[PDB]
């Protein structure tokens, strides 16, 4: 966040500072060819369209003459396996930013890290609908906003609690 | 072995509507509940469509330019037509496309045939003398009041030779029925040769010879924008041709 | 996910920085639009449970118990009624809260007049 | 057409989003629109000319699309303080201004 | 009127009916602020003679 | 050479096009503030000071 802004002292308040772009862990390759994974963040290439993304099940009904799939964007977002006739849904490797949630410097050098639109399973860990808080402890009592987090979620510092 | 049909009966070629007909699937790419506009070879919706009939004494069996494209339709029963005949000159000057399907199987052939004036196939209740340089065999599944209609597609772009397909149900006692149903891609086919000119391929019925009754449309495709509906389910259900009127527009 | 163009892309200086500040402080305009709208009472104000108005009925703008959003009729039917590097941000209110700021504000006009705007 | 105000909105930012992606399928001039492709078939000295064609198109679409964005925020903003100015003075007052 | 340029121009996609669609929003908003400004009362009052 | 004409025409454009946006956007104010005293000062006796 210093170096983000520039700064050696950071005022109150929720700073974004980078992106979580998950990394690929393996490459698979599919042809009418190594195993296929599932699940996973992968680089597939499916007869030479090759790409990164997380590949699932799928419960598209294709035509047997089809074997892409585009959305309203017009990218690609299903796709056929050519060695067992399956559809697979390919869904966009996890991505978001990163914001970090601090008080002064004057008063505290605790921090939290805010990943925006992030589960919190594939990332004091808690679930918002902005994305997954790591860093800061979730209470049930209600207080004035000090910090905007968002989705009716505000952090303040007290140890840092949202 | 040729014959020279002497007995049919002058009439000149019908035309009809080709209402919203001719639309098959542009790309291989499955898409849901979205509407995509494609510049591709297409037939305009009611366009003016070639009529012709087999009917006993009508045997019509002309040899048509091919164009840019061609869409064929069957208003057919028993099955009297059996393929198709692609090529340039016709002869074994230039290389030929084949296209049948006999009682048993579908073969598809590139050869520099001699072709008969008039080819025709008999069935009792001949289509080239010589094939010199064959370069490509395909065989393949079987493709096939009227109570069929079979829709196909022929384009030749960059060498390849693509044949869309499709098979109704019709209760339809003359003309064609008024609808919607996409076409399949059937048979992508690496040729890479010149076509420009075409003729279909009829049964006779042996009991001189007899045409059973069967009758098909030619239409010609153009470059234009169609606007296709997908459904939930990935099927082509609509589409609307940009340049016929304002409102498609 | 191209390194090479990323390489590429750094020799056009800050750009993307400019973008992201902008886009940012687009998003932090529309949190600042709501809270200056809606949020212009710090207290929130409760109507009696026995809605003894005079003859005059409110039930179509006071929120509904029954229903589980806590909206008023008019305000479920206004919801009803409306239908690669991108990310949404969700609103820092939300649509609970909002509808909370207007019973507020409804309560206060009903039951104080317009005494709850220039103090107690 | 009772709530065409704020569908109007919620359709023209709908649309750019749109737009904005729909540019990410134009190649700009380049032998093609996808950055694989480019570093699969061809050599660095003609891939850095490629990448610099589809990055300066794609740079000016979104700089295109964040201008479009900043005119569409000052207008809500200004709608917003105008609703602002409605909350306090018919909400929280009788106001004498007509209309 | 050259169609190689207008080939050229494909390749860089939608710009122009961003710009189009821009000029017909501002085209709109003039008659919008008419409306708006003038167009204030729904009965042509006339004085007395 | 054409592709040289087109950006810079093309640059052109959307510079005249944001400058028209702009504009737009000050007209309507302006607009929208004829508007306001179209209702209060013509329709009515307003009490506001200037
Ligand atoms: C059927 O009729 C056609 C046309 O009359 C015959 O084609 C002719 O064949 C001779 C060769 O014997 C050529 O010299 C002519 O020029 C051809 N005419 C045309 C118009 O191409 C065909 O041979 C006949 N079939 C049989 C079996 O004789
Ligand atoms: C205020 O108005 C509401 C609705 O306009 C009244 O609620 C209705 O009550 C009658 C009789 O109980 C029912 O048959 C209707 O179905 C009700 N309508 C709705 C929308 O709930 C209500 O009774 C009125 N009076 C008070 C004191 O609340
Ligand atoms: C179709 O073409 C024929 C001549 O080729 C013409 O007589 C007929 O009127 C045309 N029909 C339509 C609907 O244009
Ligand atoms: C159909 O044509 C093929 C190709 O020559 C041939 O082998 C087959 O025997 C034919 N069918 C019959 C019933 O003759
Ligand atoms: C085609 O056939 C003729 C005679 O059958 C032969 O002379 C010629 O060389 C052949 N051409 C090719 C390319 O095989
Ligand atoms: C294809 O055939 C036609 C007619 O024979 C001819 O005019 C055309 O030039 C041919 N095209 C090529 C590429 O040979
Ligand atoms: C799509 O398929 C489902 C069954 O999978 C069917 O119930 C539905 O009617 C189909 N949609 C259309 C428009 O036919």
């Amino acid at each position: 966040t210093k170096c983000t802004l520039k700064s050696f002292t950071v005022e109150k308040g929720i700073y974004q500072t980078s992106n979580f772009r998950v990394q690929p862990t393996e490459s698979i390759v599919r042809f009418p060819s190594t195993n296929l994974v599932k699940n996973k963040c992968v680089n597939f290439n499916f007869n030479g369209l090759t790409g990164t993304g997380v590949l699932t099940e799928s419960n598209k009904k294709f035509l047997p003459f089809q074997q892409f799939g585009r959305d309203i964007a017009d990218t690609t977002d299903a796709v056929r396996d050519p060695q067992t006739l399956e559809i697979l849904d390919i869904t966009p490797c996890s991505f978001g930013g990163v914001s970090v949630i601090t008080p002064g410097t004057n008063t505290s050098n605790q921090v939290a890290v805010l990943y925006q639109g992030v589960n919190c399973t594939e990332v004091n860990v808690f679930q918002t609908r902005a994305g997954c808080l790591i860093g800061a402890e979730h209470v049930n009592n209600s207080y004035e906003c000090d910090i905007p987090i968002g989705a009716g979620i505000c952090a303040s510092y007290q140890s840092i609690i949202a | 072995q040729c014959v020279n049909l002497t007995t049919r009966t002058q009439l000149p070629p019908a035309y009809t509507n080709s209402f919203t007909r001719g639309v098959y699937y542009p790309d291989k790419v499955f898409r849901s509940s979205v509407l995509h506009s494609t510049q591709d070879l297409f037939l305009p919706f009611f366009s003016n469509v070639t009529w012709f009939h087999a009917i006993h004494k009508r045997f019509d069996n002309p040899v048509l330019p091919f164009n840019d494209g061609v869409y064929f339709a069957s208003t057919e029963k028993s099955n009297i037509i059996r393929g198709w005949i692609f090529g340039t000159t016709l002869d074994s000057k230039t290389q030929s496309l084949l296209i049948v399907n006999n009682a048993t199987n579908v073969v598809i052939k590139v050869c520099e045939f001699q072709f008969c004036n008039d080819p025709f196939l008999g069935v009792y209740y001949r289509v080239y003398s010589s094939a010199n340089n064959c370069t490509f065999e395909y065989v393949s599944q079987p493709f096939l009041n009227f109570k069929n209609l079979r829709e196909f597609v022929f384009k030749n772009i960059d060498g390849y030779f693509k044949i869309y397909s499709k098979h109704t149900p019709i209760n339809l006692v003359r003309d064609l029925p008024q609808g919607f149903s996409a076409l399949e891609p059937l048979v992508d086919l690496p040729i890479g040769i010149n076509i420009t000119r075409f003729q279909t391929l009829l049964a006779l019925h042996r009991s001189g010879w007899t045409a059973g009754a069967a009758a098909y449309y030619v239409g010609y495709l153009q470059p234009r924008t169609f606007l296709l509906k997908y459904n939930e389910n990935g099927t082509i259900t609509d589409a609307v041709d940009c340049a016929l009127d304002p409102l498609s527009e | 996910d191209s390194t090479e163009c990323s390489n590429l892309l750094l020799q056009y200086g800050s750009f993307c920085t400019q973008l992201n500040r902008a886009l940012t402080g687009i998003a932090v305009e529309q949190d600042k639009n709501t809270q200056e709208v809606f949020a212009q009472v710090k207290q929130i104000y409760k109507t009696p449970p026995i809605k003894d108005f005079g003859g005059f009925n409110f039930s179509q703008i006071l929120p509904d118990p029954s229903k589980p959003s806590k909206r008023s009729p008019i305000e479920d039917l206004l919801f009803n009624k409306v239908t690669n590097g991108l990310t949404v941000l969700p609103p820092l209110l939300t649509d609970e809260m909002i509808a909370q700021y207007t019973s507020a504000l409804l309560a206060g006009t009903i039951t104080s007049g317009w005494t709850f705007g220039a103090g107690p | 057409s009772a709530l065409g105000k704020l569908q109007d909105v919620v359709n023209q930012n709908a649309q750019a989003l749109n737009t904005l992606v729909k540019q990410l399928s134009s190649n700009f001039g380049a032998i093609s629109s996808v950055l694989n492709d480019i570093l699969s078939r061809l050599d660095p000295p003609e891939a850095e000319v490629q990448i610099d064609r589809l990055i300066t198109g794609r740079l000016q679409s979104l700089q295109t699309y964040v201008t479009q964005q900043l005119i569409r925020a000052a207008e809500i903003r200004a709608s917003a303080n105008l609703a602002a100015t409605k909350m306090s003075e018919c909400v929280l007052g009788q106001s004498k201004r007509v209309d």
